[PDB]
């Protein structure tokens, strides 16, 4: 509630249930390399 | 030395723990290799 920042970007999608966990820098899953990939200098919120 | 990696080779540290779980890793061989030359230099210093 009481930061700034220059610019703020949202995604959105669909995943199973089971695979909600493969959504982390650094995670090894088909997920993490061939749907979704998080840099590993990474900062940010993860809502399901 | 080793400084309680799981491989004193860099080479072999970056094949089998990939960026994400090695970075450690490289984070303790390099503090310590930087302390050993650290001392040497001091150890340099004083004889000079």
């Amino acid at each position: 509630n009481d930061l700034c920042f220059t610019n703020v970007y949202a995604d959105s999608f669909v995943i199973r249930g089971d695979e909600v966990r493969q959504i982390a820098p650094g995670q090894t899953g088909k997920i993490a390399d061939y749907n979704y990939k998080l840099p590993d200098d990474f900062t940010g919120c993860v809502i399901a | 030395s080793n400084f309680g990696a799981i491989s004193s080779v860099l080479n072999d540290i970056l094949s089998r723990l990939d960026p994400p779980e090695a970075e450690v890793q490289i984070d303790r061989l390099i503090t310590g290799r930087l302390q050993s030359l650290q001392t040497y230099v001091t150890q340099q210093l004083i004889r000079a």
